[PDB]
């Protein structure tokens, strides 16, 4: 039920256009998410969707949280992921409906939230590279004893799909050439409209450029460095569509310095 | 005052070590190495899981581990 | 969960003895796994009635306590005694973030919450009451055949369903260990019941996962290989199994020690 | 080190102005509860003569000055004040 | 009397402590934190899951833990 708030075009439209000054969006998210579930899983009756959303709001309030990605990712991480012998592993009974979640919501944000608010055993070293798998001793014994066998593994592209988003960030304009060449074909014209009806190549560049600036802006919060004192200029998320903001009439950039040589990678 | 402008040939200064503001019996090495090991690993922690992090950290750990035998060799009750 | 109740009753007095606290935990438990049983209700109903009788003896209480309250009291016995709000004063300064503060406050908050502290106050007497602790250690007399032969089997098959669901293996002692003092020979050992030998498996049993171990064989010179052969011999001779089929049954036990190995991957 | 986690304990009665491991903090409410239980406004304690070994009375002087301070507890001392000076 | 005037900008005063009215081998710093931990715990109990009650609590628990790992050496007689 929480996958809608993390994968829905209609919320993105109501968040990529409305300014950051006002804070109260509890109504505008509730109305939007029901449209989001309407266009994603229409087989759900309204009252089931109404109550399930009402419980979600009520469940958050009892924990003294505020509705947002920092709080929603908490709920999913504790609902699905639990520590085990191998570290963070998905619980076996809930695995099947987790796989449904992966079709709409990426795993990278979820695993990060679980580590922060529920660390591993004795702070044991853990670098995340592979998607989480449920642990069952019977299968684990068989796999180690007799290895798996793959028969259809498309080599080209990326190792998985979540990292291809990172590769897309490395080419904010070159990936548009793939988009523009594909957009000439009628098949890609319909497929793009299937997800969001108002999807145009400039919007695709709009969102990718916006996603690029958000990564840098929030990185400065993670690194601990103080805010670059041009955020006061930006109050509308659309202003992040040009990789440069104008505050007191001078050029102010968004790109920051990262400790890693390759700032665009899984780690 | 000396160390304030000195932080600006590149030099680094450990925070001042006062034996009075310390346990009465702890020798100098364990105190100074605690200061020394704190930043140098924190400087490594400044990096985020880079390739050079693992090489420098593990070789640093061996340096401390091989010196742990003599950390007890700063006098004792009786030899064993 | 291995010994057949008929075998267990061999050469025992007509009425055994056990501590009241161990008896009360039995009576509250037997109600849990028998009221679910559609035909073994008389035993469940009688147990629930007389467990309430025993609770008055132990807690010395004067008001009414139901079997539901007793179960709620006994489900909170897993908490640590020193958890704040349970035995120590509720208003105490917070301890400095040990690995125990998760345990200390967890048993604290859930006790405070649910809006139900009546079972908790019963539990404190179960821990820190002079009379209750003395009454618990006072022994009681229990009939040997309190539950009929089939009734005990119902509990054992209930354990199997629960633990096989949790998928928890069982260490089996060496069968050369004549420590039980209940089996006439090795062919009657309960390990054969778990593995599913015809003529030694009780109907309705839920097969488990059984690993192999040799800790206290009770003999002078022993090893795991000798125990492995001991199991293989009995199947071929006493139970009449072909060597190819006999090995597979004992091979399952030897492999379960590898499926549930504690060694890191 | 393991003592401090066992320290810090609160005085659950009368909520005195002193909190911690001080035993005097933990003593007055016991006396007052004893006094109301024992239907008295105070308890009289008698310390006998320390003529034989006055060195034994040093702990009594500490116990009187450190813990015997409540208004509802009366203590009768004796001996020779000159030896206490010694 | 001074603390009476202060209790009656806001300034908080901790109750007077006396090393003589204390165990001989228990240092002052553990005692001053004991009284200091007295109030902060009391104020947290007053909030009782009000706004940002967890925020102050957890930042306090970690700070007490970090102090505890430095409290053993102060009382420790020698180096080990």
């Amino acid at each position: 039920m929480e996958r809608f708030l993390l994968n829905s075009t209609v919320l993105l439209y109501r968040l990529s256009t409305v300014s950051l000054d006002e804070v109260s969006l509890d109504e505008r998210v509730e109305s939007s998410v029901f449209l989001a579930q309407y266009e994603q899983a229409r087989s759900l009756p309204d009252h089931v969707a109404k109550s399930a959303w009402s419980y979600l709001v009520q469940q958050i309030k009892q924990r003294n949280m505020k509705l947002g990605p920092v709080a929603i990712l908490r709920l999913i991480a504790e609902k699905f992921i639990k520590n085990e012998k191998g570290g963070p592993k998905i619980d076996l009974p809930m695995f099947s409906e987790w796989q449904t979640l992966m079709s709409r919501v990426s795993c990278l944000p979820i695993i990060a939230c679980h580590q922060v608010f529920n660390p591993g055993p004795a702070s044991q070293e853990y670098s995340f590279r592979w998607p989480l798998y449920p642990y069952h001793p019977t299968v684990e014994d068989y796999i180690t004893r007799e290895c798996l066998h793959e028969t259809h593994q498309h080599l080209n592209g990326s190792t998985s799909a979540e990292e291809c988003w990172l590769d897309a960030l490395k080419h904010p304009e070159a990936c548009l050439r793939d988009f523009e060449k594909g957009w000439a074909s009628q098949e890609m014209k319909q497929l793009c409209a299937q997800i969001d009806p108002s999807l145009t190549p400039r919007i695709f560049k709009d969102r990718l450029q916006i996603a690029c600036n958000i990564r840098e802006i929030l990185c400065r919060v993670a690194q601990g460095v103080e805010l670059p004192e041009w955020i006061a200029s930006m109050q509308n998320p659309q202003q992040l569509a040009n990789s440069t903001i104008l505050h007191n009439g001078r050029e102010y950039g968004f790109a920051t310095v990262w400790p890693i040589d390759d700032k665009y990678s899984q780690e | 005052s000396v160390v304030k402008s000195l932080n600006s040939v590149n030099i680094k200064c450990l925070p001042t070590i006062d034996p009075t503001k310390l346990p009465r019996h702890e020798p100098i090495l364990v105190t100074v190495t605690a200061r020394l090991n704190k930043m140098v690993s924190d400087k490594l922690k400044g990096y985020w899981a880079s390739n050079d992090y693992r090489k420098q950290k593990e070789q640093w750990q061996n340096h401390l581990a091989q010196l742990q035998r003599g950390l007890h060799l700063l006098t004792d009750k009786e030899y064993k | 969960i291995g010994i057949t109740p008929s075998i267990w009753k061999r050469s025992l007095p007509l009425s055994l003895s056990m501590t009241k606290e161990t008896r009360l935990l039995d009576l509250v438990f037997i109600w849990r796994e028998l009221r679910s049983h559609p035909e073994l209700l008389r035993y469940a109903s009688d147990a629930a009635i007389e467990a309430v009788r025993l609770a008055h003896k132990v807690f010395s209480l004067e008001e009414e306590v139901s079997i539901t309250t007793l179960d709620q009291v006994f489900e909170m016995r897993g908490l640590l005694a020193e958890s704040e709000g349970l035995l120590s004063e509720l208003n105490e300064p917070l301890k400095p973030k040990s690995l125990w503060l998760e345990e200390y406050e967890r048993a604290r908050e859930l006790v405070k919450t649910t809006g139900m502290k009546r079972p908790l106050k019963l539990y404190k007497q179960w821990l820190t009451s002079d009379n209750v602790r003395k009454q618990r250690a006072e022994y009681v007399e229990v009939a040997l055949e309190y539950l009929p032969d089939e009734a005990v089997v119902a509990l054992q098959q209930a354990v199997m369903a629960k633990m096989a669901d949790r998928n928890i293996a069982i260490e089996c002692p060496p069968t050369s260990n004549t420590r039980i003092s209940q089996y006439r020979n090795v062919s009657e050992h309960h390990i054969f019941r778990w593995m599913g030998l015809p003529g030694e498996a009780i109907e309705g049993d839920v097969p488990m996962s059984i690993c192999l171990g040799s800790d206290d064989p009770g003999i002078f010179a022993a090893d795991l290989k000798s125990e492995f052969y001991h199991l293989f011999v009995v199947l071929t001779r006493k139970f009449g199994l072909s060597p190819a089929d006999a090995l597979r049954k004992v091979a399952e036990v030897n492999e379960n020690g590898r499926i549930y190995r504690f060694h890191d991957v | 080190p393991e003592y401090f986690s066992d320290a810090l304990k609160l005085d659950a009665q009368l909520d005195y102005s002193i909190g911690g491991q001080d035993l005097s903090e933990i003593f007055e409410e016991l006396v007052k509860r004893a006094c109301e239980i024992l239907d008295c406004k105070a308890i009289l304690i008698t310390f006998d003569d320390i003529d034989t070994q006055f060195d034994a009375g040093w702990d009594v002087l500490e116990s009187i000055r450190k813990f015997f301070n409540s208004r509802k507890l009366v203590v009768v001392a004796t001996g020779d004040l000159r030896l206490y000076s010694q």
